[PDB]
């Protein structure tokens, strides 16, 4: 059922900027708070971004904030992330994602592709 | 030392008058529709009403019976006060049921309420974690189909709901086992906590915009209606507890020069910012099952009972943890119900017990109680049954609407013009110090008891039969939801034929000066 | 017959277990002292451990530094509406004894005091203010002790003058001793009739239960065990209006202590046993 | 330390070891443990308390201590009528207990095998064909030790072994009342419960077994008889409506801790219930599958699910003759210790109603009569159709009679002598009131459920069963005659005292009657109302 | 009646691991316990392992305990000694035994065929 699909990664300069997407389908997005997070070669899974299924909150890493700007469009089913100020140290596989909690205690975590940024 | 005694008149201020039924009655008579009446009825009327139960019966220092010493004809208002809690009493209990059912529902790895894959749900149900021109929520029809099998007339009564039955036992118990037996931190602030939990959740869900826009936004084309006032009129005295008797009760207990001007005006205050942020909550989850199941928020569930039942749940299935949360969610609505429960029977009884003298039946006290509590129980029986609903709402919205204004007028006319404005000001100042404000002096003498005159007479003029979700009630139903509705105002005009044939004066006129005087 | 103790110092827990042990039986009030310059807040850590003990607190209030006249006026209460909203938080049954050995001429607060300052009329004054205040503030787990010394000692002393009535107290006590040959002032052996049948007379017109708050026996004189033995048996058989009986256990002037002796030990382990 | 081991030996005997068990299986295993529990915590302590409090207050006897409210003693009467009726069935128990002892006595153990002639085709053989199968243990029982018989009328001919081993097993008991050590009475019990446990658990099915015994069946709930049963087996268990419980706490100290006594024997009372049905559902789970026959339906029984359990899980151990000897054994020394004290309490209680050594004297005859009695009336139970009539007085006549009997004194002392006066008697010798959760049991929670569990039972009545063996109406009809005959001694004994006493009116000869005799309270010091 | 068949056995090297079975026959054993014995050559005969009729219990020597894992499947009517960590003083003769007692104060020991583990 659910599918989440990714696109505007690619390589670019320090100091550039990228707007990568993502589209969800097979379950009714709008009611979901959408999450990205980014894994480094070798290195673990940081979080990234988070953003509310109104758009009202968002809220973003330490290593992030004010540079990025998360924001979604309901409609489309859609959620993008507005990076800007770009560095090397933004080189990662960055990943779509959503907790689905099912009214349950527990929470199963849906991915996306993971569309890669990598930053000379 | 002044911080513990705030908290203390935030609890009075925070119950099941405001969290479910305020929320209900909003929706019924339009959302920014009922805003603008409910803060004009609150403010000129509903406030100095309830600063004068509280005054009167402090000075007097006697309960609902006891204090029409001031008027011995006018007792007939005290005993009507009774009949008030008594159809309360009786049918707020239901409500504490349903809330235990999905208390005990709740105790599960999975809320079942979130999903259309169970056996009553219809091909029409929408799913919020998961076909038809209309679209039903998984809450709606849970509601509608498995907590209550709804019949399609009240006469239809089928078969009692076990699982209800069986709650109207434990909720009963409940509250007799703490009559017998009877911490302000706790009791004050886990109302507002869990409230905030599900008002963040309600606002950071999209299409909540256009929830609370129709909660806020007014209808200057709706105002002209006189039901409007009506159903405003009575949710300003029923939600601070006007004409239930029980603040005349209390307030006797309280000591003599105790500041109840202070005290009316915090209870009151916060009552009503309690009021719009429960509504607050309730309206910006529409908005959400509005674009969700693609109908106008005018539109998306339009019940009358059970709105809090089909709002609430399906917010809490979208918190993260979903069932710790509707635990504690249910539980406090269930410690809300109980805590206003005690005060209603702990006052009606104290009140039987006023007029029998304190020989024999205070050894009795505790047998009345059980059997006042039995009793509630066997007439709550035709509400756990599967036309509940039916009977809830035409007791909530005739019994129990507009009587408590009636009642509660009726009292400031007996006060101001017969008893004497000019004698009672001079009584509140010996226990203040200071007297009545001018905006409370010409609210009780004018403004409250024209504007109540003005909204029974076009209430009785644009009469039209009541109507539950587009259903409308049968002749017979209605019918005795006027005999409900004027059994408690009655009351008056009855005891008073009475005491007139007991009282002396055998004359027109002077028989009545010598009842009517203190 | 609910039995306690005074046990020589503050009864912490390393205090309490040292005397139950003793007497082999657990007690069943705890005595402490404390004067008007004791916030609850130093009480608090010791009441703890006789709530937890299973044993009632019994609060005998000293107000050295202040008269019946300021207690009545309200220069202290700034001190008793404090105290009001720590015992009725802490909710656990209270016998607060204020004002205490009433008609006596060594308490500043006593009657009969060499400054003649409280009159018989000015106590009851006093008494009811501080019960007023508690009261007012909604503190209902305090029940009042009166208290009245075995004898009348001093200017203008009465048994039943300075009682503020049944609808201000909830027990009317009684203080006494023995204290021998000891004293260098003409002291006397007194059997148990012979220092309580005029305080328990007096007080039997009162229908309230009467605790007895004080009392003790010393060695010096006769025979203690046999004191010990009778006395109990007294409040046993004459004296049924008696609920409870409080001892004296202390050495800082007079051996008022059950284990003076190895033969008045077992006279207590068999009054109480 | 000593004085706990004599409460935890008044808590094992034959009422629970033998009867507990078959009590759970007929009405269903796990069906019968929630009901148990319920009856036992709300109904049969706090009447055990009671019992205990009555008797060591009052100090004195089964009969005397009704003169609390005398026109009432017609309860008193009806504990010896549920004492005799006891007392002729409970032997035949301890005589079948013999009869499996001195069968042991041998190098192998007949019950293990299937060669001997008794033995028919269907037969399985734990150590050595048919649609159905038995157990060597099953068929030994049914065939050799009693040849049971098709109905209750076809007595055929009196098993002369077992007639023999009831005049062992009333001399035996006899011979001690003329007479009449803790650490061995009290351990040896449950160090050969535990032995039998042991190998119960370690059978393969023992899980099924125990499954069965433990998870509860929510759709037989609603069947009164399963509360009928349970709530005879918690008063059963306990000694409540014997009689003896008052007769032993006569004796007792005024000022005993009755209280710490109530609690300690039934504790430890439900811990050795639980653990005898523990080892027996272990051996059903074992023989369900060695029969190919579901745990609900190996032995849908009466009786005999002692007699046909244990000696197969003995069969299954190492040495097993050593082990039947002092399993059986055992069980007889259990029981003749509660026939001592079930005679003793009768005798007293008979003999003290007529003149002190005009009858007292005669103490050894009547003692005497009464052994001689109960052998004479314990006939039909060693007959070919024994344990028809072993059932019939077990679920009838002793049954549920000790539920209304212990409630009929509850209603007595409650409403009509006064809880008030009650609970302030309790306090005069323990020091304390009675706790909350007994003064409520007493005037609420147990005369209503005892009332309720009577009412659906007498409704939802359907005729009684052995092993699927529906029984005739003549016998039904005893059972009922029996089952009240017990309890009709409180309406007669009260038309006798209404007559005798003094009045000559409807209400105020009632009111006279009812009130306390004038001679009532204990002896010496103990008064606080005189 | 009784029949007892090893099988399994055989030549390993230390380290190694071998499970030796037993099939039986002729009785039901299902309320039996089964036992394992070794006799080293010349030797005398050692205890090795025993498990109960259920399986719930098991228990072994103390030159084994640690190392050698007993079991049992009553469906097939088999025991099973699956003997890890094999050393050169494993080396012996392997008999599948259990005591009848006959209900009796005597016990018969019946015996399988002796299956070899050679451990080098
Ligand atoms: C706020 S709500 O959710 O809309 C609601 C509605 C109805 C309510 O029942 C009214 C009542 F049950 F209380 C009754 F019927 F007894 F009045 C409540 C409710 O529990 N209380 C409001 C209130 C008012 C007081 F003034 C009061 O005493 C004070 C203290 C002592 O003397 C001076 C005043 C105590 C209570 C508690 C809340
Ligand atoms: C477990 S059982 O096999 O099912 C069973 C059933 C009924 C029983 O007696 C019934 C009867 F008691 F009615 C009888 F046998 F006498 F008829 C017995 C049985 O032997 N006794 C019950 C009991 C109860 C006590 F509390 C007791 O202690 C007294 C209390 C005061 O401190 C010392 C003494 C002593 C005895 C002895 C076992
Ligand atoms: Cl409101
Ligand atoms: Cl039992
Ligand atoms: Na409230
Ligand atoms: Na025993």
């Amino acid at each position: 059922q659910v599918q989440l699909v990714e696109s505007g990664g690619g390589l670019v300069q320090a100091g550039g900027s990228l707007r990568l997407s993502c589209a969800a389908s097979g379950f009714p997005v709008y009611a979901y708070e959408m999450y990205w997070y980014r894994q480094a070669p070798g290195k673990e899974r940081e979080w990234v971004a988070a953003i509310s299924s109104s758009g009202t909150w968002a809220g973003y890493a330490d290593s992030v904030k004010g540079r990025f700007t998360i924001s979604r469009d309901n409609a489309k089913n859609t959620v993008y992330l507005q990076m800007n100020s770009l560095k090397p140290e933004d080189t990662a596989v960055y990943y779509c994602n959503v907790k689905d909690w099912g009214a349950s205690w527990a929470y199963y975590d849906y991915w996306g592709q993971g569309t890669q940024v990598t930053v000379s | 030392n002044q911080i513990e005694f705030v908290l203390t008149s935030v609890g009075y201020a925070v119950g099941l008058g405001n969290v479910w039924r305020f929320p209900y009655l909003c929706y019924r008579n339009g959302g920014g529709a009922f805003m603008f009446p409910y803060f004009i009825m609150l403010i000129f009327c509903g406030i100095p009403a309830f600063f004068m139960e509280l005054s009167f019966g402090q000075f007097a220092s006697q309960g609902c019976l006891g204090v029409w010493r001031i008027s011995p004809m006018f007792k007939g208002v005290g005993y009507g006060m009774m009949v008030v809690s008594t159809y309360i009493g009786i049918y707020y209990n239901v409500v504490i049921c349903i809330a235990f059912y999905y208390f005990f529902s709740s105790m599960t790895h999975v809320l079942p309420w979130a999903y259309c894959n169970n056996p009553w749900n219809t091909h029409d149900c929408a799913g919020v974690l998961d076909h038809s021109l209309q679209r039903t929520s998984p809450s709606e029809e849970y509601w509608r189909l498995y907590v209550l099998k709804l019949s399609d007339d009240i006469g239809n009564f089928g078969e009692v709901r076990l699982p209800l039955l069986g709650c109207l036992g434990v909720a009963w118990l409940v509250v007799f086992l703490c009559l017998i037996r009877g911490v302000v931190y706790f009791t004050a602030t886990f109302p507002y906590v869990v409230l905030t939990i599900l008002f963040v959740r309600g606002v950071t869900l999209e299409g909540a915009f256009d929830g609370i826009m129709y909660y806020l936004t007014p209808q200057w084309d709706k105002i002209l209606e006189a039901k409007v006032w009506g159903d405003a009129a009575s949710q300003a005295f029923y939600s601070l507890g006007c004409a239930w008797g029980g603040l005349i009760t209390m307030a006797s207990y309280n000591k003599f020069h105790n500041n109840c001007y202070r005290d009316s005006v915090i209870i009151s205050i916060t009552n009503c910012a309690t009021s719009v942020y429960a509504g607050f909550v309730i309206f910006s989850i529409l908005g959400f099952m509005a674009n969700h199941l693609g109908v106008d928020v005018s539109r998306v569930a339009d019940h009358g009972p059970g709105l809090a039942f089909v709002a609430y749940p399906e917010a809490l299935t979208l918190l993260p943890i979903s069932p710790l949360w509707s635990l504690l969610f249910f539980f406090m609505l269930i410690l809300l119900g109980l805590g206003t429960q005690f005060c209603l029977l702990e006052t009606l009884v104290t009140a039987i017990v006023d007029e029998v003298g304190n020989e024999w039946i205070l050894q009795k006290k505790t047998y009345v109680t059980l059997g006042v509590a039995v009793a509630g129980f066997l007439l709550g029986i035709p509400l756990t049954s599967q036309a509940g609903i039916y009977w809830l709402l035409l007791m909530d919205n005739y019994a129990a609407s507009f009587s408590l204004v009636v009642i509660s007028c009726i009292m400031c006319v007996a006060i101001m013009y017969i008893y004497g404005h000019r004698n009672y000001f001079q009584d509140i100042q010996m226990m203040l110090g200071f007297p009545p404000p001018l905006f409370f002096q010409i609210c009780w003498r004018f403004v409250s008891p024209a504007i109540i005159f003005f909204i029974l007479v076009f209430t009785v003029i644009q009469y039209q039969p009541i109507t539950y979700n587009h259903y409308q009630y049968p002749g017979w139903a209605v019918a005795i939801g006027f005999l409900m509705a004027l059994s408690s105002v009655l009351c008056i005009p009855l005891y008073a034929m009475f005491r007139l044939a007991r009282t002396d004066g055998d004359t027109l006129l002077q028989r009545l000066k010598n009842a009517t005087k203190p | 017959l609910k039995i306690g103790a005074w046990v020589g110092t503050q009864p912490s827990e390393s205090a309490i277990k040292s005397f139950q042990e003793l007497q082999g039986r657990k007690l069943d009030i705890v005595h402490q002292f404390i004067n008007w310059s004791t916030d609850f807040s130093w009480v608090r850590p010791y009441a703890d451990a006789v709530y937890n003990n299973g044993s009632i607190l019994m609060i005998t209030w000293e107000p050295w530094e202040y008269n019946t006249v300021d207690i009545k006026n309200g220069k202290a209460d700034a001190y008793i509406t404090r105290m009001a909203q720590d015992m009725k938080a802490y909710g656990k049954e209270i016998w607060l004894r204020p004002l205490h050995a009433a008609n006596g001429d060594w308490y500043p607060w006593a009657i009969g005091y060499s400054s003649r300052v409280n009159t018989n009329e000015t106590y009851i004054a006093a008494f009811r203010h501080i019960v007023d205040i508690f009261r007012a503030n909604g503190a209902t787990n305090v029940k009042w002790v009166f208290n009245v010394n075995c004898d009348n000692v001093g200017n203008g002393t009465s048994y039943l003058g300075h009682y503020p009535g049944d609808n201000y107290v909830d027990y009317t006590s009684i203080d006494g001793y023995n204290w021998g040959t000891t004293q260098s002032w003409g002291s006397q052996w007194q059997s148990f009739d012979q220092v309580f049948s005029r305080a328990y007379q007096a007080l039997a017109s009162i229908n309230k239960p009467i605790i007895i708050a004080e009392f003790a026996s010393a060695e010096i004189g006769g025979n203690k065990a046999r004191w010990i033995t009778e006395a109990y048996n007294s409040i046993r058989t004459s004296y049924n209006k008696v609920i409870a009986a409080v001892w004296f256990h202390e050495n800082k002037e007079t051996d008022w202590r059950i284990n003076s002796s190895p033969e008045a030990l077992a006279a207590y382990r068999e009054a109480i046993g």
